[PDB]
């Protein structure tokens, strides 16, 4: 089954230059159509345009003539510039197939470009300790707090992906002073504390950031 | 560009009832080769829209028999003859008859389930972060319904304001509840200069506001 997979920097200043690039598994490119879409903000969908049979192309008018799409056939992948940007082009860019009856049959996971002149930075992690105070009939609450960060998006799991059952990672909230803060949190049973070990695992791969939390009482 | 433009915006349903969503283009979505490439999507929280429908009335793969499109030239109708707390998410409908492709502005659906109470929790500040000058303090509203919910912080009594920042989950798919969290931050100093923190909550499921505090050390 076909699966795409976009990849580039998640951070581009006005004015500057757009470049992304979806890597395909399990088909090759060299037939069939392949698409980028993008989605601002709780915002909805827009086609940016296709890469088809010969190196053909078609860009959506409302681009303005600022996008471009070309391919690498040897490495199964195409990309996506779009030049002059602006906040407006802050969004997730998806890359997808087309079908034969032309609609957009599977997609990549996005990956988000924020536009903006401000710099990178990695965030702290604090942790949200369980307590009396997070703790009601069996229950008890913890979490990480992570702090300070720019651009989005930060991802969370916790013990390597072991525990999934009760993790709520809230969405970022855009702090004044236009950094990033989120936090993660697992309802887990308080008769497990102190018997079971919970770890955040958190990654910010704008800043490099890859940082693991052990969170106790 | 064909715009295409859907009916509700916004589309709350009770489980096991059904639910109808409009779709128009402002031109025939005929096209010369005689198919109508009108097409849906499903975008579900946090992850990429999903081919639903295609070709008007068309099921994708592993779309469930609920689900049924149906219309011509340029009316369009998606119907769910029974909603399941999995369908909850964002439903577009797309033209592909004509370029540039475009979407619909996006319905979402939500999940009318029973009334439920926010278990409450709050996190002082870590001493990790009490070292950086600044104060975090976090208020964890767990798996409630309805959306409607309103935190306030009260700092030795004193009602806070502009200082705090809440952010909440989409409609969780399996039990259609939401969660919130609401992080109130001061500096170390403030932080120091006061003695009893506490969030208190408000919501229909609650038989009377709820109060979660704690005293500073």
């Amino acid at each position: 089954e076909v699966q795409l997979v976009e990849s580039g920097p998640g951070l581009v200043k006005p004015s500057e230059t757009l470049s992304l690039s979806c890597t395909v598994s399990g088909d090759s490119i060299t037939s069939g159509f392949w698409n980028w879409i993008r989605q601002p903000p709780g915002k909805g969908l827009e086609w940016i345009g296709y890469i088809g049979f010969s190196g053909s192309t078609y860009y959506n008018p409302s681009l303005k003539s600022r996008v471009t799409i070309s391919r690498d056939t040897s490495k199964n992948q195409y990309s996506l510039k779009l030049s002059s940007v602006t906040a407006a082009d802050t969004a997730v860019y998806y890359c997808a197939s087309v079908d034969n009856s032309a609609a957009l049959d599977y997609w990549g996971q996005g990956t988000l470009v924020t536009v903006s002149s401000a710099s990178t930075k990695g965030p702290s992690v604090f942790p949200l300790a369980p307590s009396s105070k997070s703790t009601s009939g069996g229950t008890a609450a913890l979490g990480c707090l992570v702090k300070d960060y720019f651009p989005e998006p930060v991802t969370v799991s916790w013990n390597s992906g072991a525990l999934t059952s009760g993790v709520h990672t809230f969405p970022a909230v855009l702090q004044s002073s236009g950094l990033y803060s989120l936090s993660s949190v697992v309802t887990v049973p308080s008769s497990s504390l102190g018997t079971q070990t919970y770890i955040c695992n958190v990654n910010h791969k704008p800043s490099n950031t890859k940082v693991d939390k052990k969170v106790e009482p | 560009d064909i715009v295409m433009t859907q009916t509700p915006l916004s589309l709350p349903v009770t489980p096991g009832q059904p639910a109808s969503i409009s779709c128009r283009s402002s031109q025939s979505l005929v096209h010369s080769n005689g198919n109508t490439y009108l097409h849906w999507y499903l975008q579900k929280p946090g992850q990429s829209p999903q081919l639903l429908i295609y070709k008007v009335s068309n099921r994708f793969s592993g779309v469930p028999d609920r689900f049924s499109g149906s219309g011509s030239g340029t009316d369009f109708t998606l119907k769910i003859s029974r909603v399941e707390a999995e369908d909850v998410g964002v439903y577009y409908c797309s033209q592909s008859t004509h370029v540039p492709w475009t979407f619909g502005q996006g319905t979402k659906v939500e999940i009318k389930r029973t009334v439920a109470a926010p278990s409450v929790f709050i996190f002082p500040p870590s001493d990790e972060q009490l070292k950086s000058g600044t104060a975090s303090v976090v208020c964890l509203l767990n798996n409630f319904y309805p959306r409607e919910a309103k935190v306030q912080w009260k700092v030795d009594n004193a009602l806070q304001s502009g200082n705090s920042q809440e952010s909440v989950t989409e409609q969780d798919s399996k039990d259609s509840t939401y969660s919130l969290s609401s992080t109130l931050t001061l500096s170390k100093a403030d932080y120091e200069k006061h003695k009893v923190y506490a969030c208190e909550v408000t919501h229909q499921g609650l038989s009377s506001p709820v109060t979660k505090s704690f005293n500073r050390g």
